[PDB]
RNA sequence: AAAGAGGGGUGAGAAUCCCCUCCACCGAAUGCCUAAGGUUUCCUGAGGAAGGCUCGUCCGCUCAGGGUUAGUCGGGACCUAAGCCGAGGCCGAAAGGCGUAGGCGAUGGACAACAGGUUGAUAUUCCUGUACCACCUCCUCACCAUUUGAGCAAUGGGGG
RNA sequence: GAGCUGUAAGCAAGCUUUGAUCCGGAGAUUUCCGAAUGGGGAAACCCACCACUCGUAAUGGAGUGGUAUCCAUAUCUGAA
């Protein structure tokens, strides 16, 4: 949904020049790449990653006109898209599933990254998308309000939150937590671990002790996307002093650059598994490097009863499959239209639910005063009613043309 | 002569697309083109091996707008048919 | 095109189809 | 661009840029006919460029003879 | 055409007599010029791209250029024009003074 | 000039439009190929202001897309009849008329593909199987002789 | 010296004070028929020869330039 908006803005005007011109020249690719290189540098992408990326794209883009003279510029875009995709990890990296339940997932990171919130988001995702039965664990004893924060999120999910207070070691908390999860048949155990503002020795000593007693199948670093290269460095230090298997990037809804997301793989070899997209518990999505690459480049992929079904499936029934979300991402690339219904759509739905069942079955049976009364009940005098009838006639004509 | 200006523009139709699926491509060539040089020009530009070139030419449709009674220009449709195990044409 | 017709109907319901 | 065409060397690279330019034009017409070309002044400017680079060749030859 | 796009025009003739305005568009083929604020007319239109509402719309109609005089910058009063080379490009010297435009 | 009748279907609207079931007409044709001619009328999706000796939702009308595929079929890259033009020429107030060599000119001569399948519109033309005619040599095989010459024929005789 | 892609009300795109569109003088290209002129032809078409280039193993195919008649001059050959 969210992220990278600033890099896109920059790239997409240089992309404009090449896409329109089918012809590929030595000077054209050089020029596009100079702009691409400046945009990646200003987005705080790792410096070595930039210089390697500009090299591999430019090499492929001048054998590509030799590759193909058909749709040549649209070929240059496909190379950039393919390299952006590899740069953010090849393909979706799915959650591990232990051979024997429970799967123990360790959440680590620095204070303020979003550990505690993301723990709750991941539990939520495991139950809704995968039909799992998770358990949250309170292993950060070093701040007050930390436990109560997790417990509060747990009460909104109806999921247990294991805690022994703040006078007991996190090694013991993790141990008992995992054994209760075995006895009571919980699929997943999510450990919310400690952390101050900066790494120290007595953070890593504790985290290695917890890994030891817990033998986790996944160790996720939760890291703030808006910190750019500082996030890449936090990743490097965690991956070296214990083992990371994954990364959760938080606060993409405030990250217009994307430096961290374009750099984590190449510097640490750790894959990005999820993105946080907001404060609520349901703002977590799997990281899909194709679709972000496509995003960055502006590249995509009974009349009354039918109206009621369209209103149900369009207003609150959003959620397509078979790459429907991928081709419809960003309003299907905007579609050259800057107007959304919103309250206009709400008024259209209110005008739609202004007629009887017979009027819904036969829309042409309404007399002039017959839907003058309906317009008085709806709020638009004749304008909304006649626009709705014109739209229904246009939809009928389109259905007759399609059939 | 130049191999580029032999082939003017392609034809995109449902019948044309069925011929694309059956591996015979269609083009529109200039009105004085030749079967041999359509074959030579498509082999020169696209680097594929052909079996046949099947050329017809079309008369002009008579189109009127109001008082004006003109005729659309003539076209020479040229179907090339590629070999087995050759590169496709995009 | 049933999917294209459904997308056009959704666009007309959201705002309006081009005529 | 005409001063650039005079100022560049005489014999062959005008022909190479005519040839290279011609391929782009051929590609460009195909894109317009299939209907997914965005900008249409490119066809016009490539045609004007081909015309001026041919007329610099003929002006050079009639000056040489 | 004695005026240019971006002048400080005071109109002479019409219903709108004697009001200020800046030229946004000159149409020298028809000798009409579009001064802002004059000939405010009501256009009816059913389609409008970028979120159709239809409705009446208030626009400006062009006026003929002989209902137009530019302004002398020193006194602010309208005057005729003249042309004089100021060591380089030609400039429009307004009458009754020596300054330009 | 002549035979329709009823039930469904669409539409705002029908005897007139589409489907069905009976009935009737032509059948050395009112059937099937194909010339001269016409020039897009052919096919599909829409329209009903004009054209339709009435209506019309229908069309040989109106709008937008599409559709005519050849070595063998017909004509050229082969021949000639009547006839026409005609280098030089012979005439003739001027323009021009006639005419030799030469050429043009099928309604004739010669000449290599056919039987099955296909789509809304093309089919000895596209697809499948099996062929045939003219020409060419990076090649493979046999024979002859590279001057007491193998082989080829020419716009010339002769048979046809 | 600031509006312009005609007629023509069009945004799918772009060009211009590093001087566009517009106006004048001199240049370049100027397909094909047409006295039409390589041969024919039913106007806008068909079929060639020679020389040099492109391509094929070669035949097929293409490009460029010559190829009408009469007259004047010059050269060669000059039949019964
Ligand atoms: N917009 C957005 N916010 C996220 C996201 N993930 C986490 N946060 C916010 O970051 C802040 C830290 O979250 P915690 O869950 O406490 O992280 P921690 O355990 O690592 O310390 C929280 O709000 P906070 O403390 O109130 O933030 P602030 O007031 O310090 O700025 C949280 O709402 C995300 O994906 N999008």
């Amino acid at each position: 949904h969210m992220g990278f908006e600033g890099l896109a803005d920059r790239l997409q005007q240089t992309i404009s020049k090449i896409r329109g011109k089918g012809k590929v020249s030595e000077q054209d690719v050089k020029e596009m790449m100079r702009e691409v290189r400046l945009a990646l540098l200003e987005a705080d992408v790792n410096f070595k990653v930039v210089k390697d990326f500009v090299k591999k794209v430019s090499e492929r883009a001048v054998g590509q006109d030799v590759m193909k003279s058909l749709t040549p510029g649209q070929q240059v875009i496909k190379v950039v898209q393919e390299e952006l995709t590899e740069l953010m990890g090849g393909e979706e990296s799915k959650i591990a599933v232990a051979k024997r339940p429970p799967t123990v997932i360790m959440m680590v990171g620095l204070q303020g990254a979003g550990k505690t919130t993301t723990s709750g988001k991941l539990a939520n995702l495991l139950r809704k998308k995968h039909n799992r039965k998770p358990m949250l664990v309170a292993a950060d004893i070093y701040r007050p309000a930390a436990i109560k924060q997790l417990e509060t999120l747990g009460k909104q999910l109806d999921m247990p939150v294991f805690s022994l207070g703040d006078q007991v070691s996190p090694v013991e908390i993790a141990k008992q937590a995992i054994e209760k999860a075995k006895e009571e048949h919980y699929d997943y155990v999510i450990l919310d671990t400690a952390g101050r503002l900066h790494i120290d020795h007595e953070l890593m000593d504790e985290l290695t002790n917890v890994k030891e007693i817990a033998n986790p199948e996944e160790i996720f670093l939760v890291v703030d996307s808006m910190t750019g290269q500082d996030a890449v460095n936090v990743a490097k230090s965690f991956n070296e002093q214990l083992g990371l298997t994954g990364v959760v990037l938080t606060k993409l809804d405030g990250d217009t650059r994307g430096g961290a997301a374009l750099s984590i793989r190449a510097v640490t070899n750790t894959p990005i598994k999820f993105a946080g997209l907001g404060e609520k518990l349901d703002a977590l999505e799997p990281f899909h490097p194709e679709r972000m690459a496509s995003r960055i480049l502006g590249m995509g992929d009974t009349l009354d009863d039918f109206l009621e079904q369209l209103g149900q499936v369009r207003n609150m029934g959003p959620l397509d499959e078979l790459l429907q979300m991928m081709p419809g991402a960003g309003k299907m690339k905007g579609l050259k239209n800057i107007q959304v219904d919103e309250k206009q759509l709400n008024h259209v739905e209110a005008i739609i639910k202004s007629m009887t069942v017979l009027e819904k079955e036969q829309p042409d049976i309404i007399n002039a005063s017959r839907r003058k009364r309906i317009a008085k009940g709806s709020g638009t005098s004749v304008q909304e009613v006649n626009r709705l009838l014109k739209q229904f006639d246009e939809m009928k004509k389109m259905m007759k043309q399609m059939t | 002569k130049d191999p580029r200006d032999v082939l003017k523009r392609p034809v995109i139709t449902e019948r044309s697309a069925d011929l694309m699926t059956e591996k015979k491509y269609t083009f529109e060539v200039d009105v004085r083109a030749n079967k041999t040089e359509v074959k030579d020009a498509v082999e020169s530009i696209f680097g594929v091996k052909v079996d046949k070139v099947n050329i017809m030419n079309y008369k002009g449709k008579s189109k009127r707008v109001g008082r004006y009674t003109g005729m659309t220009s003539r076209r020479r449709k040229a179907i090339v048919k590629l070999t087995a195990d050759s590169k496709e044409i995009e | 095109l049933f999917l294209v017709d459904f997308f056009t109907i959704i666009l007309p319901a959201l705002t309006a189809i081009g005529i | 661009m005409k001063a650039n065409e005079i100022r560049d060397l005489t014999t062959a690279e005008i022909e190479q840029k005519v040839k290279s330019l011609k391929e782009e034009l051929f590609n460009l017409r195909f894109q317009l006919a299939t209907g997914q070309l965005e900008n249409t002044a490119r066809i016009r400017e490539v045609r004007k460029a081909i015309a001026r680079m041919k007329t610099v060749i003929r002006e050079r030859e009639i000056a040489a003879n | 055409m004695h005026v240019k796009k971006g002048d400080k025009v005071m109109v002479i003739s019409g219903k709108d007599k004697g009001k200020q305005g800046t030229i946004l568009a000159a149409f020298p083929k028809k000798d009409r010029v579009l001064v802002e604020g004059v000939n405010m007319v009501k256009k009816h239109s059913k389609p409008t791209q970028a979120n159709p509402q239809g409705g009446i719309s208030n626009q400006e109609a062009p006026i003929h250029v002989s209902n137009v005089m530019p302004l002398d910058p020193k006194t602010g009063e309208v005057t005729r024009v003249g042309y004089k080379v100021e060591d380089g490009k030609k400039v429009r010297v307004a009458k009754k003074s020596g300054q330009v435009l």
